[PDB]
């Protein structure tokens, strides 16, 4: 049915599974000949049909390793193929999409949906090829052998999918209730052991243990009632597929068929093979349907995580220019989060060279410009001009080159040099290495670390890491040249090493750059430039620090405000 | 087998009897159906002649067997599908709440893998309908062949032999192979949490790496390294298909072998014929649970692993209190000696520290780094006990108070977090809980946050949101200091937000925690010249190692330290 996946290797696997199914049937009918043919005659050892059982036992494990191996290069070829386009999705993908909106389900959906779809497909094509072509080709061989008893066998599979099928007059109205209820309980369990850490510096810890108890003792109420609505079905299914009621039911026809003409012998345990093949090929149909309904959830998964980006508008046609950091007449909003506008309509110049220390409310129209430089989205209503071009034009690459982003948080790898070094310029110029981390005095502390300068630091390292992550990307930042430096926080780190050494190294680091200090406190606001002032998305005044006081509007205010404090 | 059967029945809780009940209700369906094969024998011997009175007879007793068998299996099921099962996770689930609630603090604060696991356990909870789902394939698997094969031992004993061959052959050769089963799962799986822990390197910094320029670098690395992984899986699958095809077989070969061996007996020995038929039955009939049991065989992986895991975290014990007659009328904290080491990853986070704060107002400290700054407030709530030390409050040890009278004598004030965005009365009052409403409005006035209140919608008995949307950084802190004012916790711990909370809120929360000194100890750490000047015995701390004792005055003309860090 589908296409564009790998279906060629694939429905070879199935046809040829489905072909080792009709020769394990093609061996048990020649051991059924074969004992005709040593009943009819008590003889020396049969040589044809008996050269058939084995020629068919042997062809059809054959054929049946060539199935599993197919089935399974299929399946490595499908998990490869889906990595390899959720990484290339993944890579170009918008970045305000990315990390504010599933930090951890990329991760999750390229480990868990492609580790589904390997084991859908290659735990589930010779069980299609089983439960479609075994109990369909029974049937015929059954209804040739015998007229009789292929109908008692389809009987005594038939009366358990009657009964059970009629047992659904007494119906469930189960599922989208019982889903909810297990939704509620494991929010409510999750809600417990995220609360534990905290209550437990209150009263010992005895409301919060109450909400999660009649959370429990709700969700048990639903999950009883559950298993005794599913009670009798589940188990007259599951002692409906035991061979035992086949077996009863060829045996009291065996002796049924004594009175009322006889059917001969041997044509009866060809019909007692092959009916209690027929009548074990339920379950892996049910097993098959299980697996096909997940893996529907998880393809619906892995469709909406393949849809939902695209490319971010791409151009990397243009230029690289000068003049470097304008906006003109952006009005974003926050995407995923507000419906509002959170900027009003941004326009200024900045010429190249100098420092624009910017301050607003608490990040809510003051960091989302340097959210919005970066091209992590891109404005609604406005062009921002970089330069002379805006970035529908931006030279993607170029991104790269020119912007140098310092962040509050700045995540590292675990190859420390690396992590200095695999910003800008992936190579080993070891000697300029050094004179960046040492311009940037951030040589001790990684001079200090065991592991040399390339500490495998990894996410346990906690002491190798530290809090001067900010002084490790900012010696990155002052390794490669790129104009453009932004800083979104720094001294957001408030130990009294990082109240001292980040002032010296940012001295360090805004030699020759036209950063974008957007800083939370008012300390290098007094020796910047231009001094921006934000008031829910709309900027409220342009000038220098000096000129802002001196008009006394409410940079005094917010001015005021810190000298307090 | 006593290490996973003592687990399995312990893990279980007050429904260990319905359990061994419904074990003992399978166990003899599996043999009284192996009991029903072994009556197939002589129907297959009578009715190879015609004899209506010996296959009357014997079909008779294969009805009872038949009846007694899917009778049986019925009642094993049972346990599943009453409410047995039910309680059986739930009582689990209840003791492993009370588990968390006096599991000391360090051991789930400690790592974020820590904290990851322990969440886990309420949700992975649910393999116990896998472990009854296990019960009756393994037991059919094992029992039903042994049953038919111990029948043929006295039914013409040629079929005997290999018939009690083929599944000692499957099964306990399976466990014997668990070893290079292993080895397969395995040489797959580390290869692919390496290649899981360059997916999440990738997943956590994507946006650096396409920022930054080596995404043609690291990313075509991540590209090779996915074929590299496809080939490794390809030339791992081809000996484990190898040889996982024949265990699959095991009962097709075993089926053609005692075929083989029936003929040659039949025509070189022997009146055979009906029993051979018969065994042919046998051995198909056999084949199914085999089948469905090669499909579990990582659901006992799992569920021996989840059940280690329970019987791990479960045998964790509690802080050790003793001989609790004290009532710390005096709040002197006066740690004397205390030189805790924390982990592998940081070492000795203390070393032999004096510290004293006595005072009714403010005792402040700045420290060096996450060791001797704030690992000093985790032992104060004896979260760790000391490797060498003492912790008095006042004149008592800390070791020597319940965790109930010293929850509710301390009390701190957090970074920003837990609301759980639920009516503002529950969570001032999960402040201290036998507060009424009255003591809500007069502790949550002088919090400053009243204001706040009267400004959201509903009153006091609104949501704030989905998560505190309405509420902010400054105005969900002030609820922080709210229930630390209604707790009236004569020791307050103060992490102070100041430097997220600084230019814009920095009047309400500075005016909502005067007010929270007043006559009670508060120790605090923040970086501001209002409290890093004035704040009052103000401590230097270097990887747990105590200098620069008193006020900020004579630490500051003392020229050390102190001058040097507040001259910046």
């Amino acid at each position: 049915q589908v296409i564009t996946p790998v279906r060629r290797k694939v429905i070879l696997a199935m046809a040829l599974a489905g072909l080792a199914a009709l020769t394990s049937l093609g061996a048990l009918l020649f051991l059924a000949w074969s004992l005709r043919d040593i009943r009819a005659t008590p003889d020396a050892i049969p040589a044809w049909p008996l050269g058939g059982v084995i020629g068919c036992v042997v062809l059809t494990f054959v054929l049946r390793l060539q199935a599993f191996n197919t089935s399974h290069y299929a399946a490595f070829h499908l998990e490869n193929i889906l990595r390899s386009r959720l990484a290339r999705k993944a890579l170009q993908l918008p970045p305000g999409v990315l990390q504010q909106m599933g930090s951890g389900s990329v991760a999750k959906v390229m480990l868990d949906d492609v580790k589904s779809l390997h084991i859908f497909v290659a735990d589930s094509t010779p069980l299609y090829a089983r439960a479609i072509i075994m109990p369909l080709a029974t049937i015929v061989i059954l209804f040739w052998l015998d007229w009789r008893l292929a109908i008692a066998t389809l009987g005594v599979l038939a009366f358990g999918s009657v009964v059970l099928v009629l047992a659904r007059q007494r119906s469930e109205n189960m599922a989208q209730r019982y889903h909810k209820a297990r939704e509620q309980v494991s929010a409510a369990v999750i809600e417990f052991v995220q609360a534990m850490p905290v209550v437990r510096t209150f009263d010992s810890g005895s409301t919060s243990f109450l909400r999660y108890q009649r959370a429990l003792e709700e969700w048990v109420d639903v999950l009883k009632t559950w298993y005794r609505k599913a009670g009798f079905s589940a188990r007259f299914s599951f002692s409906i597929l035991n061979p035992l009621p086949t077996l009863f039911v060829l045996i009291w026809s065996g002796y049924g068929l004594l009175h009322y003409g006889s059917f001969d012998f041997i044509a009866w345990v060809a019909v007692l093979l092959l009916g209690s093949g027929m009548a074990e090929a339920v379950m892996p149909m049910m097993m098959l349907n299980n697996l096909v309904a997940q893996t529907r959830l998880s393809i619906q998964r892995i469709y909406q995580v393949l849809a939902m980006p695209e490319l971010s508008l791409p151009q990397s046609d243009q230029q690289p220019q000068e003049a470097s950091i304008t906006f003109e007449q952006v009005s974003f909003h926050y995407p995923q989060a507000r419906t509002g506008a959170a900027l009003q309509e941004v326009s200024f110049h900045v010429p190249a060279g100098q420092i624009v220390a910017l301050v607003g409310p608490s990040g809510a129209g003051k960091s989302t410009v340097a959210r919005l430089l970066l091209r992590y989205a891109d404005p609604d209503k406005g062009h921002i001009r970089i330069g002379g071009v805006d970035l529908r034009d931006m030279q993607t690459d170029t991104l790269m080159k020119q912007l140098s982003f310092v962040f509050q948080d700045n995540f590292l790898f675990a190859d420390t040099i690396a992590n200095n070094i695999r910003l800008g310029a992936p190579d080993t110029p070891l000697e300029a290495v050094i004179a960046a981390a040492r311009v940037a005095q951030a040589h001790d502390f990684i001079s200090a670390l065991p592991e040399g300068y390339n500490t495998r630091v990894g996410e346990r390292g906690v002491f190798l890491s530290g809090g001067q992550r900010q002084r490790i990307t900012i010696a990155r930042a002052l390794l490669q040249d790129r104009p453009i430096l932004v800083l979104d926080e720094a001294t957001a780190f408030a130990d009294p090493e990082n109240e001292a050494a980040l002032i010296k190294a940012l001295a360090a680091a805004m030699r020759g750059r036209t950063v974008i200090m957007v800083a939370h406190r008012l300390s290098m606001v007094t020796q910047a430039d231009v001094i921006l002032l934000f008031s829910d998305g709309q900027l409220r005044e342009m000038g220098n620090h000096t000129q802002l006081l001196a008009q006394g509007g409410l940079y005094q205010r917010l001015w005021q405000h810190y000298q307090q404090a | 087998w006593r290490v996973i059967w003592r687990q399995l029945i312990s893990s279980v809780g007050s429904q260990a009897r319905m359990l061994r009940r419904s074990m003992l209700a399978l166990l003899l369906a599996a043999f009284m159906q192996g009991i029903a094969f072994a009556c197939l024998y002589p129907i297959i011997d009578a009715l190879l002649r015609g004899d209506a009175p010996q296959l009357l007879n014997w079909a008779m007793a294969f009805s009872v067997a038949a009846i007694v068998t899917l009778v049986l299996r019925w009642y094993g099921l049972g346990f599943e599908y009453r409410g047995h099962l039910a309680q059986a996770t739930h009582e689990l689930r209840l003791r492993l709440g009370e588990q968390l609630r006096r599991v000391p603090l360090e051991k789930l604060q400690r790592g974020r893998a820590g904290e990851m696991n322990a969440l886990l356990l309420g949700s992975v909870d649910e393999n116990l309908n896998y472990v009854i789902a296990i019960a009756n394939i393994l037991l059919l698997t094992i029992v039903t062949p042994l049953t038919a094969s111990l029948a043929t031992l006295w039914i013409d004993w040629r079929l005997g032999l290999v018939m009690l061959l083929i599944f000692p052959l499957l099964v306990p050769f399976y466990y014997w192979r668990r070893p290079a089963m292993r080895r397969q799962m395995q040489t797959l799986g580390e290869a692919h949490q390496r290649l899981s822990g360059d997916i999440v390197e990738f997943a956590q910094g994507m946006m650096v790496l396409r920022t930054c320029g080596s995404d043609a670098d690291k990313s075509r690395a991540l590209l090779a390294h996915f074929n590299a992984l496809e080939n490794l899986q390809t030339r791992t699958h081809r000996q484990g298909a190898g040889a996982t095809m024949l265990i699959a077989s095991v009962v097709e070969l075993g089926l053609q072998v005692v075929v083989l061996s029936g003929i040659v007996w039949v025509v070189t020995g022997t009146l055979n014929l009906a029993f051979l038929i018969a065994a042919v039955a046998m051995i198909m009939r056999f084949a199914e649970p085999m089948a469905m049991f090669i499909s579990y065989t990582s659901v006992v992986e799992l569920i021996a692993s989840a059940l280690q895991r329970i019987e791990q975290f479960m045998a964790i014990a509690p802080l050790p209190v003793a001989e609790q007659s004290e009532m710390p009328e005096r709040y002197d904290i006066r740690f004397d000696n205390v030189s805790y080491r924390y982990e592998e990853g940081d070492g000795h986070a203390l070393n032999h520290v004096s510290l004293t704060f006595p005072a009714a107002s403010m005792s402040a400290l700045v420290g060096a780094s996450g060791a001797g700054k704030t690992t000093v407030t985790k032992l104060l709530m004896r979260y760790a006990d000391p490797q060498q030390g003492q912790i008095s409050i006042g004149g008592v040890d800390i070791r020597r108070l319940t965790p109930e009278q010293l929850n509710s004598l301390i009390s701190v004030v957090f970074q920003d977090v837990w609301l759980f965005d639920d009516t503002l009365l529950a969570n001032i009052r999960i402040a201290r809980p036998q507060a009424t409403r009255q003591e809500v409005e007069e502790a949550a006035r002088a919090a400053q946050c009243l204001e706040f209140i009267s400004r959201l919608p509903q009153g006091w008995l609104t949501p704030m949101g989905e998560m505190g949307g309405q509420l902010s950084g400054g105005e969900r802190q002030r609820i922080s200091i709210a229930r630390a004012l209604l707790k009236n916790a004569p020791v307050v711990i103060l992490d102070e937000p100041t430097a997220a909370l600084d230019i814009e809120s920095e009047l309400a929360v500075q005016k909502a925690i005067d007010n929270l000194v007043h006559n009670r100890t508060v120790i605090i750490i923040a970086h501001r010249l209002s409290t890093i000047a004035g704040a009052g015995n103000i401590l230097v701390m270097e990887e747990g190692q105590v200098v620069e004792q008193g006020t900020h005055a004579q630490l500051l003309s003392h020229h050390g330290r102190y001058q040097a860090l507040w001259q910046a």
